[PDB]
Parts: C-alpha cells; structure tokens; sequence
C-alpha cells in the first residue's frame, strides 16, 4: 500500500512519526510522506491528523501545500504531499550571509498573504505559522504547510485551545490569556516572519511566555488602554509590567522601506480587532511592484 | 527555538 | 471582526449542499428506521450532556451518522456503534478536550469493545473520505444571531433548542438544508419571544424570504407544539437549565399568522 | 483489507475463484464476495473482471445487482455485492412441484425487461442471461447479475466475440455464425427464461450447437428466406438442414395465455431485426395487470 | 436497429462531460510536454497497427492517458509506461483478442519489466476508479455516419483519419469534447469529398450547428492542411492503405467558406 | 447443463 514508494531521505521529524522524501516507483513523482503512528488500545486516529487531513482537503490554492493522498492502513496513517525543495527556515539559514533579496522577500510575503487569506475565507485558522512550516520550490513559490495545529472556526468564534502557535510567533492576545482569539493571530505570526526574512533573525526570540511578552513590549511599547482597550483587564495582564516606550522601526527593521514599515506595523498592531487582515494586506502599497523572482538555491 | 505546542 | 464574514457565509452555503445526506436513505435501510435513528440522536444528546461537549459537536456527529447511513446499510445492533464512532470523531474534530475512547466504550456499557470502536472510526473516516468539516444548523444560527436588534439571550437559547429538535426527526428534517432550518428556527424563536420576524437584513444576507422558509417553519412549528409528547425528551430536559434560560418551558405560539 | 468481512458460506463458484456469502463485522451488512485471482507473471487483471466492474459501475437500476465495493489488492481482487436470497435457478428447482405462481412469473419478466432495457439504453450487452445469473430477494424483486460476459457496444455494432451466451439460451444468429449480433441476443435469452419459468424446464436443452439449432428448428419451424431474409447465406447455415414445421405454442407453452403467447413469440422471432426490443416488450398487453407478489421461500 | 440509438446518444453526451480530462493539465506537469505526449500517441498509433487493434482501442487508451495525467505528475522516463498500461487496459476492455502482456513488454523493447507494466496497470485502474467505458470521438463518428445521404466510404475513412489526427495534439484538442471533434471531423470530411455540409438531421440530433462547430473546425482545418509537415506521421502513413481508400493522400480544401 | 462460455 506503500509498495509503490521508495523512501529517499529524512526531511524532518515530528509529533506523530516523521517525514520522508520519497518517490513514486511507477511514475517517478517525488513526494513527502508524513507518517502518523496509530496502534490500537490508544486513542485511534489522532485529532491533530483528522483536522490536518480534513482541513487540507478543503484548501486548494497555489500557496497551500497540496495533499496528494492518504494511505489509511490498519497500523499506520500516511499523508502523501507534493515535495518542495525546502522549508523557509532552511532557506533562511543558507542565506544568512547574503540575506534574502528584497524582491523575493516581497514576493514570499505576498504569496503567504494569499494562502493565509484563502484559509481565513474558508474559516480555517492555521495557528502554527513559522519558517519551518512554510515551503519553497525552485521556481519562486512559497506555500503554507503543517496544518497540524489548524482548526475550522465559527462566526463569531467561541473559546479555542489556549496552547497554540510556536512561542516566538505567538500573538500577545494569547500570551495575555484572552478568552477569544481568531484570524489576527495568524497575521501576527506573518508580521514576525516578515521581519525575520528582513533582518535575518527572529524578531521576538522569547525563552518563556513572560519573556516573550516583555520582548514584544520593549519593541512596540507596553500596551495601555489607549492602544488596546480592554488590555489591562486581560486574565494574565499585570499592572506591574514594566512600561516601555515604542522603538522606531528604523531601529527595529533597518533595511525596510517606508511602505514595508507601514505594512509591518499594521500586522503587529496590539489590538486584534485593528490588526490588518490578510486580504486588506494584499492591497497595501508595499505590493504595487511585486514580481516573482526565483530563489538562489 | 521551541517545539510547536502539543495537543 | 466582520472582514471574512461574507466569504465564510458564501462558502458554508456551498459546502452544506455538498455535505448533505441523501434525503430518502432510510427507505433503503432494510433493518433500521427513523425511530431507531431518533432514539440514537436523543442518546447522543445525553452523551453530550454527560461529557459537557459543545452543541456543535452533536450537530457534526449527526451529519456524519446521516452521511454514513446514506451509503452503508447497517444492522440495528450496530447503529449505536456507528453513532459512538461518529461522536468520537466529532469530538476529536471540535472539542478542546475530547473524551477518551475508553470513556466512549463505557457510555455504551461495554455493548462494544474498544477495538470495535476504533475499527468503526476508521470505517467512518473512509466512508466520509475524511470530509469532516461540515456546515451545521449551529454554524448558521450563530451568524444569524449577529443580526438581532438588540441581542436577546432568550431568543438565542430558543433558536438553539429548536435547531436541536430538528436533529431528532429525519422525517421531515432531512428535506431541509442546515441554513434553512436555522432560518426557520431563528424566525420561530424570535416570533415566540418578542413577536418580531425574520429580519430584512437576514433576508438580504441569505436571500431567504419568510415565504421560502414557510414549508420548514410549518414543520418546525408542529414539532415545537408537539415537543412535550414526543417519545424523545433529552433536548427538552437539557433546555430546562438556567444556562438556557429554561426556554423549553416557554409555551409555543398557537399560530404563526402566515 | 478483507479485515472487516466474515465469510459465512459458499454461494456458488466460478472461473476466477469462489463466491461467498459474508457479513461486514462492523455494520452487520450481508454481502456476496466474488474473488477474482490475479497473481503476476500472468495477464494482470482478467479482461472479464475489468469489463464486469466498469460495466456495473454504470448500471445503477433497481433490477441490476449492486456492486458495493472493489477491493483491489496486490494479490487478489474482490468484487463486493449486495447479497440476495438466491438465484432464479435455485428458486425454480425448489418450485418444480408447485410451479412459480402466474403473477410472480409476470412480475419477474417485467422486472427482467426493465433491467435489460436499462442495459441496452446504456449501450451494454449482457450476453449470459440464464436463471443462475438472475437474483431474487425475499420481497419480490429479481435482478440481473453476472456481468462477466458483458460488453459496451457501439452504434452500429462491429463484430464481437463469437463464443457468448450459455448454450441453451443462445440466439440462432450466433449459432448460425452471423457476422453481427446485438441486443436481440439478450431478448432471445429472456424469451427462453420466460418459457422455462412457465413450463418448469429449459425450452431448448441442446447438447451441442447443431443439436441446439435443431431443438430450436423443431419448435419454431426451420427458418427460410421468407421468415428471415439472409438466413440461407449465413456462415453455418446448411441447405441440408431438416425443414420442420412450426409447433403451436399451446403445445410449446401450455399454461401460457394468449397475451403471454404473443409476447413469447415476439421474443423468439428468428430475425434479430424484427425480434422485440426490451422497451417495446415493456408496453405489451401481457403487462397491463402486473403486480409485485412476494416469493414463497 | 434504432430502438436504443437516441438513448445511447444522450447517455454518451453525458458520459463524455464526466470522462473528460482537465484541459490545462500539461501546464502543471513539471517534466512532460505536449510534444512528448504527441510522440507517445503517435507511437500507440503504430503499436495499434502492428497488433491490428481497433481504432476504438487507440482512442480509449488516449482517454485513459489524459485522465491519468490529469491527476498524476509523471516523470518523462515513465510516460511510456503509463501509455503501455493504458493500451493494455484498453485492449482488455475492447478487443476480442488483446495482445498478451509479454508482447506489450516486447514492443517497449525491454524498457520496462513485465512487473512494472502489471503494477502500472493496477495504478491506472485505481487512478481511473475502474471507469473505463469512456465515450470516444469514434463512438460519435459511427453514429454520425448513419446520417450520410447515401453512405460514402471515402467520407468515413477521412472523418476517421481527422478524428485520429486530433488525438496527437493536446493543444488545441483537449479543449473540445469528443462529440464536437467528431462533428467537426465529419463536416470537414464531407465537405472535402462531396462538397456537402454538416446535415440538418445531425443538427437536430446533436443540437450542434456549423456555428457551434466553427472554432473546432478552424483548428481541425489548420491541422489537416499542415499534416504533411507535422513531426508525427504514423496516422498519415496508416491512412494511405487501401483499407482506408488512401484518404490521407487527398488534398484538403483551401478554404471552408465559413 | 453447460458452463458459461470462457474468454
Ligand atoms: N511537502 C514537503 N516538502 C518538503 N519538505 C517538507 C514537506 N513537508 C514537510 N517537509 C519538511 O518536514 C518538516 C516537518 O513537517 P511538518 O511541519 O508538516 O510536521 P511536524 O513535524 O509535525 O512539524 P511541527 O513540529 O512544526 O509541528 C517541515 O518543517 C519541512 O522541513
Ligand atoms: N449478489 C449475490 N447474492 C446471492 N448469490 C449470489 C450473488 N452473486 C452471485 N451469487 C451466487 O453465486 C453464483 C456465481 O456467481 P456469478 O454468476 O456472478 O459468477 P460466475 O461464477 O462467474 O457465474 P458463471 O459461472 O455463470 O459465469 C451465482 O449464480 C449465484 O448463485
Ligand atoms: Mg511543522
Ligand atoms: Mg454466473
């Protein structure tokens, strides 16, 4: 049932098994096999896999990795994906000396915004955007991937799982324990990735939740009731938090032009109701000249 | 770096 | 945050037509009837209460039961097994903390083993081709509730109660799409508590007039008037609670003046 | 794979394996499992199985057995069908003392004609209609089955396989070697079965092709150019064939009424271009009072 | 025997829309081009000739190759393997005596083993979900042929030669359904041999007019005028034979006067 | 009785 795949190499590992680069022995197609281990006298199929597979089946877009097949055996579950050259973190690591060229950072962000705006329009919250969960091909495309934390949301949203998003990309409404969060958490993660592509390093590299929050407050200013009404009543807010002033984005993201700084600050607005949506972001003047350059691989 | 949060 | 609201509404209107059960399926089941399905859904309503699961979870579990029975003939001794695996899958899709499998086996009283539940879980996933993200009456209600002038607690509980009652009776409710049952339910709840009607802003948002809702609303009015005598009563019991403003105690309007 | 089915008993046997009555262990569904053995270093999937499965997928009709699933493994191929009480041959054998009640004979033929007319309208020739290939349930339905000799035909037809239809139910244009045959061969088979349901025995039980032809000639009269233009130029026709006269249907099928006699002789017309179609047969006056009796099982 | 003819025609009109390849699939193949597909189909034309297979078998094999490539990315070194398993499957569905597998392996010159061919046959059956009874240009031509006043052998062979030419070039012929290519081909053939036009009885029977056929006809007219210079030539070679009245030697009309 | 004719 896996008789037609030849494993070529380990590409990553994770939660319920591993990811291999393989090839279809009959057609030559190169794929990524994500193994989810089951068993029995356990919980059956993992809810993260049930969600990843069923949200992926409704997310057909050029900037969303394609799920090619699902091999659902008695012992194991295999998700079969199209194979892309590498993830954005490995590309970034290989580009730390050069930096990623300006036009390619704009093209990557525009594409991530188009994938994200399709997800949000199909009532799906990704909730784990970070560079290792984003894939690039040799022609200039970038795609959202790792839908293992995603969830279909409702209008208006109810309370959802609190432990969501990898620490460095996590939005302050989650960190402050808000009862409700929605699509603005994925926008936050994207502004963090936008900055990272620019400066070549994580914008808010916390080492715990309080530290993560203070790195955000030292860059953008400790929020108050004027910038974010309701902040000081949030479950984990503490009025003894240090009150830092906002830093000028010329120090925060030096290489970015005026248009790119305007876009980044709307993606990092503290108030989730005011943070820019993915769709309004696609119309910002930072993208008027967007092209599709090919990466130097 | 941190791992992705786990159900 | 209305930014995505209209896109979401349009896409749910399209997925409800694709995730819809085939209307006359029960007619082709050699061994189970609408009454057995009724007892089944009523029991899931209780399982829901016991485990504190979301109404949405219940509504997804029912859609998966009717989709699976739409292409799989099932013997009466196995209907509960289909229903437990579907409540297990819906829990895994929707809840923050789904019950464990051993708990699903206990609520059936050891009528099935763990291994039967786990195998029926893999058969339901394959029959549904893993397409679990279905549109439910609940997803359209919640959207409809943003157009209430001003918000009324009581109306919301009552529209919910009525949308849930429709899950019990495949005849007549498998004729109607989720979005239509939700409209009929919101209009009936509103009319009952304040005397108002399906609003003009919802008419434009869904394109459904009070006339297009009429066939569903006549059925739902008859189900509301006859709720206290129906054989299945878990939903009326559940909506007695103060969480629901005790709405199942309100008296239904005698006429709808349609 | 076959994990979920429990073999209950052998229902029949064929060419490529066995036929079992089985039940789905999870839903309780009772099914008939038809095993087609493959191998490797052989011819791959048997062309009869490739046709059976693809023709059945296009024949959704109350009077055509339902294919529920196809379990295509690396070693074996299983056809999964709805299970019906028994085939018409077994029902006939059990009713040889009583006979099949008149109304149920008429109901069985009307339903056989409706499934056959659906086949022909979907450009499918059955080509193996006999009592053991027809299936009855406990409520009065009868269905076509065994699509192992069938074929999608073209308008106008080309030449097709000469060795088709079980000898006793084979049309005379096949026995005479006609370059072309079409839907009239299934009608001929059904005329034979209608008679057999009536008299309780095969209408033309030959023991070889010349014998089969001679049984037909002795009942219906040896055909000549007036009854079937072209007959005497057919490849296997011989002008030394005995010339027998037609027998009166009151001797041929004694229990049958005038309307039934009229329908039988139009189903057994020598000339395939004049033989009645299944669709016109559905409008004959023999069916004006048709009902759906339940068999005595 | 016209009894079932109209029903069959309708049914084919419906199955061609469902068995149809997705039009821009080649654009998503990372490694293969229309040209490599053209070389492949020209090769199956020759395989057909070597084994004396029906024209209908060839057109099925093409339909299966384009449906398979519609959802499966294939590397160039494997395209002939898809094409051989498809020719085998079409031979098994349609021929009275299909070639044996070892013959299919010999005609590829041992490029693949027997085991590869047999496994690709199982993958093609799964990708097509066993749906092999597809409507072809040939099925519609043969029905169109019954409306000729009187029958003309040359018009038939030529309509066939044109319909076959269409199989070689995915661009532009994947845009057109089988029934439309057949109609364009039968009109061009008729026009070329006798000066007549797409008949009024076919207009009523297919609903197709010379105007709806025009786009396909302009393409097929340019393919017929440029046939002597195309890179693939097996179909012109095959239609030189006396079995086909040597129609590929006729000279195409210079204009269609459309 | 005869068997069904065999490809
Ligand atoms: N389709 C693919 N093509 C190429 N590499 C891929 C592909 N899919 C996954 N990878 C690699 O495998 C890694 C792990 O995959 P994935 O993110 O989907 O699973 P995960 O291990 O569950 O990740 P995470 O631990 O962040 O939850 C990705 O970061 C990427 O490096
Ligand atoms: N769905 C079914 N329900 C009940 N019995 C069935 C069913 N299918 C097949 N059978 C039984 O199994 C016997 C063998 O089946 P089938 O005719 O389909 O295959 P076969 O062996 O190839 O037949 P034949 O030898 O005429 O070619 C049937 O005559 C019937 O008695
Ligand atoms: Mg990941
Ligand atoms: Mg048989």
């Amino acid at each position: 049932s896996m008789e037609n795949f030849q494993k070529v190499e380990k590409i990553g590992e994770g939660t319920y098994g591993v990811v291999y680069k393989a090839r279809n022995k009959l057609t030559g197609e190169v794929v990524a096999l994500k193994k989810i281990r089951l068993d029995t006298e356990t919980e059956g199929v993992p809810s993260t896999a049930i969600r990843e597979i069923s949200l992926l089946k409704e997310l057909n877009h050029p900037n969303i990795v394609k799920l090619l097949d699902v091999i659902h055996t008695e012992n194991k579950l295999y998700l079969v994906f199209e194979f892309l050259h590498q993830d954005l973190k490995k590309f970034m690591d290989a580009s730390a000396l050069t930096g990623i060229p300006l036009p390619l950072i704009k093209s990557y962000l525009f594409q991530l915004l188009q994938g994200l705006a399709f997800c949000h329009s199909h009532r799906v919250l990704h909730r784990d955007l970070k560079p290792q969960n984003l894939l690039i091909n040799t022609e200039g495309a970038i795609k959202l991937a790792d839908f293992g934390l995603a969830r279909a949301f409702g209008v208006p949203v109810r309370t959802y799982t609190h432990e969501v998003v990898t620490l460095w990309y996590r939005a302050p409404e989650i960190l402050l324990g808000c009862k409700y969060y929605s699509t603005a958490v994925d926008i936050w993660s994207l502004g963090c990735i936008f900055a990272e592509m620019v400066t070549r390093r994580a914008l808010f590299p916390g080492d715990s939740e309080i530290d993560q929050l203070f790195r955000i407050f030292r860059t953008l200013g400790t929020p108050d009731e004027v910038v974010w009404p309701g902040v000081t009543s949030m479950p984990d807010y503490k009025p003894s938090f240090p009150k830092w002033a906002r830093q000028d984005f010329s120090k925060v993201v030096p290489p970015l032009d005026e248009d790119g700084r305007s876009l980044l600050s709307q993606m990092l607005h503290y108030d989730p109701n005011k943070r820019i949506s993915a769709k309004a972001a696609l119309a910002h003047p930072f993208f008027q000249d967007v092209t599709k350059p090919v990466p130097h691989l | 770096h941190h791992a992705s949060p786990r159900k | 945050v209305p930014d995505y609201h209209e896109d979401i509404h349009t896409y749910l209107r399209e997925m409800e037509v694709k995730c819809k059960p085939k209307v006359g399926y029960m007619k082709k089941q050699p061994d189970i009837t609408n009454s057995m399905r009724a007892i089944l859904v009523d029991w899931l309503v209780e399982v829901g209460e016991e485990y504190k699961l979301q109404n949405e979870t219940l509504h997804l579990a029912v859609n998966y039961i009717d989709r699976f029975l739409s292409s799989m003939s099932v013997l009466r001794g196995k209907l509960q097994l289909v229903g437990t695996a579907a409540m297990l899958l819906a829990s895994k899709f929707e809840e923050i903390y789904p019950p464990e499998v051993a708990e699903f086996v206990y609520i059936t009283d050891d009528t099935y083993t763990k291994k039967q539940v786990l195998r029926m879980e893999h058969l339901v996933l394959k029959v549904l081709t893993f397409d679990l993200a279905a549109p439910t009456v609940n997803q359209f209600l919640t959207q409809y509730f943003l157009h209430q002038q001003p918000a009324n607690c009581k109306v919301e509980s009552l529209a919910m109660f009525l949308g849930e009652l429709s899950l019990i009776d495949a005849d007549p409710y498998l004729k109607y799409l989720p979005s239509v049952i939700a409209g009929a339910a919101f209009h009936l709840a509103l009319y009952t508590v304040t005397g108002q009607s399906w609003p003009e802003s919802l008419i434009r948002k869904t394109g459904y007039t009070l006339e297009s809702l009429k066939p569903c609303l006549m059925d739902l009015h008859q189900t509301y008037l006859k709720a206290p005598q129906h054989a299945q009563q878990s939903i009326r019991e559940k909506y007695k609670n103060s969480k629901y403003h005790g709405v199942s105690l309100l008296n239904p309007p005698e006429t709808l003046n349609l």
